[PDB]
RNA sequence: UGGAAGACCGAAACAGUUCUGACGUGCAAAUCGAUUGUCAGAAUUGAGUAUAGGGGCGAAAGACCAAUCGAACCAUCUAGU
RNA sequence: AAUGAGAGCCUUGGAGGACUGAAGUGGAGAAGGGUUUCGUGUGAACAGUGGUUGAUCACGAGUUAGUCGGUCCUAAGUUCAAGGCGAAAGCGAAAAUUUUCAAGUAAAACAUAAUUUUGAACGAAAGGGAAUACGGUUCCAAUUCCGUAACCUGUUGAGUAUCCGUUUGUUAUUAAAUAUGGGCCUCGUGCUCAUCCUGGCAACAGGAACGACCAUAAAGAAGCCGUCGAGAGAUAUCGGAAGAGUUUUCUUUUCUGUUUUAUAGCCGUACUACCAUGGAAGUCUUUCGCAGAGAGAUAUGGUAGAUGGGCUAGAAGAGCAUGACAUAUACUGUUGUGUCGAUAUUUUCUCCUCGGACCUUGAAAAUUUAUGGUGGGGACACGCAAACUUCUCAACAGGCCGUACCAAUAUCCGCAGCUGGUCUCCAAGGUGAAGAGUCUCUAGUCGAUAGAAUAAUGUAGGUAAGGGAAGUCGGCAAAUUAGAUCCGUAACUUCGGGAUAAGGAUUGGCUCUGAAGAUUGAGAUAGUCGCGAUUAUCAAUUAACAAUCAAUUCAGAACUGGCACGGACUUGGGGAAUCCGACU
RNA sequence: UGAUCAAAGUAUCACGAGU
RNA sequence: UGCUUGGACUACAUAUGGUUGAGGGUUGUA
């Protein structure tokens, strides 16, 4: 139920005397038997893990931690990476794009995995049988192939109902509107086909 | 016998399931279960095994890769600028 | 009596020990044997030659208890 | 079942010595109400159930 | 015909610790007993190419069995894969040789300073 | 293939003629038992009158 | 040669298409016959186990939740009006 | 036939028609039942009928385990001690915070000194899992009683490198000497070294030959389908110890009978993996299936799992099977014989080596072991030794709870001995593609209240000239069709299908013939001893070389019958359009 | 693609006991 | 010691007494 395979990484506890493993979002290029080397003094090797102030200006990172030892929040799934724009040197900042175009500064402390996170493009394949949308939902959730709920009945959609065949009040819901009237298109500030140039400036 | 001229492997999938959909097909069920060159043992015994994860038969390195693709087109170029940077800030 | 002494010397040095109460004999047609009882191992030997197996008879210690089934 | 667990077997074990017959000389006492044994639990006929 | 068979367990399912192979009884009677899965071979477990030497047994059957059957004689017995244990002997080798060199360059370096 | 197995222990034909051989076992030119020595001892000829 | 597929014919299996058949104070508060769908997988299912009432669960019929569901059952308010 | 008051069933033999038809109405168990099991007595009530008999009614008996389950362990998940919150209870709560709530030492000096953070537990009689077999025995019980033989765990005793440098013995040789070293002194038993195993190049071999302590790895540990390799039991079939049956005729025929345990010793393949030699090109080796080879193939020589089988111990001319003898006989005793092949089918399973599929990638925990490392102790050679020894044998102990039978049209749940529902294990012959249907054998039934009539009307099963859907809401019901092999095969199409399109041919029996496999052997010559025996040589021979053994497949040809030929059974009616949802 | 625990070292004092 | 049987004990919250403790809370002797 996660796409991207994961690193057995064993290392010296330095502490105590004995082997810690720990697991790492392995990047593409990580075949097992290469050394990584996780630190401050770090070259910039596929997948050594640096401090973002380390790390040169449009070099791509996984693993990234928001705050200094929260543990590697940001771009575990496959293909997605984050680029290091440059740094804000006042309050010790690197400032870094995330794989939704937002563009988020974040402190220079902050440990991040050079590396783009292997078995991308997990999406390319269509699927064709939903045997396999079935097989894929069994391992994650109870994320039940979803009902059109106007299909359904008042009682138990908002939007089903119907001798003829509708929502019957735009499905365009607030976020004001409180659980459960959200069903749909929750605060949407446009619907209907995106035209364009999608990405962010 | 090149027993289907169009179809190739996605005859499996036999009038289910729409042509558009079937030509996509073709392309990644090649490039998986395909035998890769190993950098790592320079033989072409490199199977895919599961979803984003390579094992070259002979000497075990099992390497970590694109879903259908040992090698994706994003991580070329990924792999290429890393390096470059890399050179401009040592010296 | 799942251990099998082929050799009559190894067989004789098992009469005399401590444990050892029981011997049976059987002196058959088809293969005559000499059986010694020693709770969980009881070994036998069988001795084929039937000339060798009425000398064999006594060797054994007196003081063992030997059933002659006949 | 089958292999009853130890407290089935006491309590069913008490219901096999309950399914007895009455001794017919204690139907003679002085103001005796007792006919009969009436709580002779039949097996197919009143189970014991739940 | 001959003789059919009964279960002499009461776990009457073909569940994984029930396998029953089939056996004439002296008596002719021909009556099923309950047969164990066969152990599978220990792995030499960097690369698992089951370990010459040392004995399949469930595993709860090694210390009714001698000390000397779980065993191969030298270093890494069953841990590593003994044609695995020639490269990691030479990887060490080398890892800690170069290093020497490397030192001892260094070294050199600092006094020709 | 069985009979080219036996015939690589005896010496007959060289191990460069049994495996182009063993190749036409398997796709179907050597039809029954009886296709296959008349073609082994064709191809044995032909090379004797060459030679 | 090989042996893929929520493939097809059809058993075990599951379901219940049509006869608007038998039965319909029956064997049965849903059975029986004929006929028939599907049967290697979004299959079939046991045990353990979670979710409990204006709630759950629902491949969604307002279906089902112990012969009971357009809001279970049980007692009480309640000999309610 | 027997008995009784009465007997179609139910009481029952013998007999006789059949039934289910080994995917069971059989033989076991779980879930369930709760005395229902079984003997005896046996009447009324009950068995919608009778009923002497029963799952009834009355009276007694019966379920014995260290090794099978429970137990133990964890899973999904749960019970709950918290800081809290609640009206409290409790938390449709997993809260989980709580000096060190934590696990801890065969450890001592200076915060003793290392490490280590929800305590706790329950939760599967199908998951994991300490360890038992065979025969006999009850009315009713047995992996359980008994007999006999094992196996595990805990614990307890003995043994398991050592006898040397040296030497008693021998003038020496030599031997005890597992293997001892070096030097001195005329010499020495004088100085004196070791001894927590050995061998193999390796793959790795073995009976033991430092658990104190750390880390690390493996086992436990896992889906589905396909095929291969190998086995067990069933099956097919021949001979030969036996019996039975048929025997008008024919039949060495038909049926049946020929068995081998846990456990231990040795052997130990197909397969695979690995090692040594060696260096392959002219691609080789090789699978059914294409996997490997300068990451070393092939080959040659080995090694290893004990994977699977063999032979022995087990095994008292055992036990047990078969046919006889003794005693009317029982009980019991006695007499032989218990054996030789062939095959792949699996109307079955197990196990090995593999692969297909996947936006599935197919448990966890207890538990067990392995290896590296740091202490220490044992560190005398006249050699005593020892050794949680995760050794080899023997001693003792092993508690607690369950165990009958039923598991279904009569022991379950439905008011019921109710055509209902209710999870699995077990696998015969023939036909055949089938674990199909059908018949049969074994096992179990023959109870479904019956007899006589066998009306109508039914129900359930069929047939019907000639016409052939005119019927009807509607081809509904019914029929045609069906398997196989061969020939032929459209519209349309997402090129995969449509397709078994459509449309045609043919199918028995008997008698021949061909094709399709396995294995060694011949042939020719020479020497020696009396065609026989012993020894030596060589490649061709080679598509069945020939010979023999195996076991059926696929094809072709006649003869032949009254069109009889998928003869039972199995088993699509088809085509042309339209509406609708892509599809399962 | 591999292993790290037992502070060795160095320095200063204790430099006691037994023979 | 081993093996085996019987009795009595071993929950939690909490007060007091008991003694061990403890904190760069904080005081003092040095």
């Amino acid at each position: 139920g996660r796409g991207a395979p994961l690193a057995v990484v064993h290392f010296r506890d330095p502490y105590r005397y004995k082997i810690r493993k720990e697991l790492f979002i392995a990047p593409e290029g990580m075949h097992t038997g290469q050394f990584v080397y996780c630190g401050r003094k770090a070259t910039l090797q596929i997948g050594n893990v640096m401090p973002l102030s380390q790390m040169p200006e449009g070099t791509i990172i996984c693993n990234l931690e928001e705050k200094t030892g929260d543990r590697g929040r940001l771009a575990r799934t496959s293909g997605n990476y984050a680029t290091v724009i440059a740094h804000n040197q006042d309050t010790k900042k690197t400032r870094v794009k995330l794989p939704s175009g937002a563009k988020k500064v974040v402190p220079s402390a902050n440990r991040a995995m050079v590396g783009i996170v292997a078995g991308g493009g997990r999406i390319d394949k269509p699927i064709l049988k939903a045997g396999r949308a079935y097989h894929k939902y069994k391992v994650k959730r109870n994320s039940w192939p979803k009902v059109r709920g106007v299909a359904m009945n008042p009682v138990e959609h908002p939007h089903g109902g119907g001798n003829h065949q509708h929502i019957g009040k735009a499905s365009t819901v607030k976020r004001g509107t409180s659980a459960g009237r959200k069903v749909g298109l929750i605060a949407a500030r446009r619907t209907g086909r995106i035209r364009g140039g999608k990405g962010d400036s | 016998a090149k027993r289907t001229k169009k179809v190739g492997i996605v005859g499996k999938y036999g009038t289910r399931y729409g042509a558009s959909l079937r030509k996509m097909v073709k392309k990644m069920e090649i490039t998986q279960h395909s035998k890769y060159t190993c950098s790592f043992c320079g033989k072409d015994s490199m199977k895919r095994a599961v979803v984003g994860i390579w094992s070259c038969k002979r000497c075990k390195r099992t390497v970590a890769g694109g879903a259908w693709v040992y090698s994706t087109t994003a991580a070329a170029s990924v792999r290429s600028a890393v390096r470059r940077l890399r050179e401009t800030k040592e010296q | 009596m799942p251990r099998e002494i082929k050799e009559v010397k190894d067989f004789l040095n098992k009469a005399r020990r401590s444990d050892a109460r029981a011997v049976k004999i059987k002196k058959n047609p088809t293969n005559t044997k000499f059986k010694i009882r020693c709770s969980r191992f009881l070994y036998t030997l069988v001795v084929q030659d039937k000339e060798k197996a009425d000398k064999i008879k006594q060797s054994l210690p007196p003081g063992l208890q030997v059933k002659e089934v006949k | 079942a089958a292999h009853k667990s130890f407290r089935i077997k006491q309590k069913l074990a008490k219901k096999l010595k309950q399914n007895r017959s009455v001794p017919q000389w204690v139907r003679l006492r002085t103001g005796n109400t007792i006919r009969y044994n009436a709580k002779r639990r039949h097996w197919r006929r009143t189970k014991l159930k739940l | 015909m001959v003789q059919r068979l009964t279960l002499r367990r009461r776990l009457s399912y073909n569940t994984r610790s029930n396998k029953r192979r089939i056996v004439r009884t002296p008596g002719g009677r021909l009556v099923y007993q309950y047969v164990k899965k066969n152990p599978t071979v220990p792995r030499c477990g960097q690369c698992k190419e089951k370990l010459h030497g040392i004995t399949p047994s469930r595993p709860s059957e090694r210390p009714r069995m001698s000390k000397r059957l779980k065993t191969v004689s030298r270093t890494y017995g069953g841990v590593l894969c003994h044609s695995c244990l020639r490269e990691r002997i030479v990887r060490a080798f080398l890892i800690e040789e170069q290093k020497i060199v490397k030192a001892l360059k260094s070294q050199r370096e600092a006094l020709v300073k | 293939r069985r009979l080219l197995k036996k015939y690589r222990d005896s010496k007959k034909i060289d191990r460069h003629l049994y495996h182009d051989l063993y190749m036409k076992c398997k796709g179907n030119v050597f039809k029954n038992k009886r296709v296959l020595m008349e073609y082994i001892h064709k191809k044995k000829a032909e090379k004797q009158r060459s030679k």
